[PDB]
């Protein structure tokens, strides 16, 4: 419960100017947060795709 | 009277004869159940040995029905 807390501690705070680079939504499931909301806050992201066909 | 002593070679190969393997055959049968209870023990963590044959096993086989909750599993 005090890990979940933190959390949300580090998301609106710390992670102005603070990377957690080594931890991966995956990470939190089952420690912090079910499949479903570390999924909503993966969704919530955009991420570099390969490129499209046009390159 | 006897004139002569009376035997008979047995078959024998290797220095084996039947006679006496006979008397190892139950030994070998416990060894094969020492080497069987082993094997398995050691791949008891397979998924497989437990999905096909420790599972199975009644009463103790539900030791091995375990399910993580979808709410847990990332994959
Ligand atoms: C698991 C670990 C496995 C250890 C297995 C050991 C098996 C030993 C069997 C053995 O020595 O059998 C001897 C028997 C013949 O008897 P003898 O002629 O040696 O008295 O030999 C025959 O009968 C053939």
């Amino acid at each position: 419960a005090s890990l979940r807390r933190g959390y949300q501690v580090y998301k609106e705070v710390c992670a102005a100017c603070h990377s957690l680079d080594r931890i991966a939504w995956r990470n939190l499931v089952g420690v912090t947060h079910t499949t479903d909301e570390a999924k909503a806050f993966a969704e919530e992201l955009e991420y570099d795709d390969e490129p499209d066909d046009e390159g | 009277y006897v004139k002569k002593p009376s035997y008979k070679i047995v078959p024998h190969f290797l220095g084996f004869n039947i006679p006496t393997v006979s008397k190892w055959i139950p030994i070998f049968g416990i060894w094969g159940a020492a080497a069987g209870i082993g094997a398995l023990f050691l791949i008891e963590g397979v998924p497989r040995t437990r999905q096909d044959i420790l599972s199975k096993i009644p009463i103790i086989g539900e030791h091995w029905i375990r399910e993580i909750p979808a709410s847990d599993n990332p994959f």
